[PDB]
């Protein structure tokens, strides 16, 4: 999984 | 000859890049420091890179139709053009002066020594200087820079895709508005094949990438090395 990719994109 | 609708994605792309490419130094004095003399400059630089990732990420996001995509497919094409589009808008701090990308202090300025000292050689090296100087040489407005980075991130080609087909209405739209800005504003004679040479220049990014990646997996393979990466480059650039 990619966390603070995925947090980034919000 | 270009509907508002292309103006309107111009001014999107202008918008979002200005409020995501701000260097400012005060952002630069939170790296690691740049140890110039091996792999002395891997954490300043490693720093500068994560710090950047982050910056495409905001941009993408200001794509417009990016954000209609799944986070799968927007995942898939951040992490296979951020190293793409970094080497891409850093041609702005570039400098032909001396071939380097000067960001104000001596402590900001990062030459092909600079570049080697964080675990490159002239196999990166050598076709990148020569992807920055041949983008200078092609003088692009900034809406034509806008639109390049825009178009590099959302490939439909990038292996990983899953709805090519959407990616590809998307990339459609930005290339018509971007054929059609270069017909109606560029100046000619330096209109003639920009377009084809934009879309070369994205090809020898995919090439630059490759070369990034033969590397960056062989550093990350040294545990020494990878320790030095940040949190979100060993994220979106790959880890085992
Ligand atoms: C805000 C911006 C300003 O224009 C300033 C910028 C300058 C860009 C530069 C100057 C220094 C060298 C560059 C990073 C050039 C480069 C490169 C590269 C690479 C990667 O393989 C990897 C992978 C890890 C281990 C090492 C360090 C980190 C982490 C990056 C190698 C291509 C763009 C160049 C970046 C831009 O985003």
């Amino acid at each position: 999984n990619h966390p603070m990719l995925m947090n980034l994109l919000k | 000859k270009l509907s508002e609708e292309q103006q309107h994605i111009i001014a999107i792309l202008l918008d979002a890049h200005h409020k995501t490419y701000d260097p400012t130094y005060a952002d630069f004095r939170d790296f690691r420091p740049p140890v110039r003399m091996p792999l002395s400059m891997l954490p300043h630089l490693a720093d500068l890179v994560s710090y950047s990732i982050q910056k495409v990420i905001g941009f993408a996001k200001m794509i417009p139709g990016f954000r209609d995509l799944t986070s799968d497919d927007q995942i898939v094409l951040l992490k296979s053009s951020a190293i793409e589009v970094i080497m891409l808008r850093s041609n702005q701090s570039f400098t032909m002066d001396d071939m380097s990308w000067d960001c104000g202090s001596q402590d900001y300025k990062y030459d092909v020594t600079d570049v080697s000292k964080a675990g490159h050689t002239l196999e990166l090296i050598e076709p990148l200087i020569k992807f920055q100087v041949g983008l200078k040489k092609l003088n692009l407005h900034e809406e034509e820079h806008v639109l390049l980075m825009a178009i590099c991130i959302v490939s439909p080609d990038r292996p990983g895709v899953q709805d090519a087909k959407l990616v590809e209405a998307i990339q459609d739209r930005l290339s018509n508005t971007l054929q059609t800005y270069i017909r109606c504003r560029h100046p000619p004679p330096g209109s003639h094949q920009l377009y084809a040479k934009m879309i070369q220049k994205l090809a020898d990014l995919r090439s630059l990438n490759e070369e990034h990646s033969k590397q960056y997996r062989s550093l990350s393979f040294q545990p020494e090395n990878s320790m030095k990466l940040t949190p979100l480059v060993l994220e979106v650039f790959g880890n085992e």
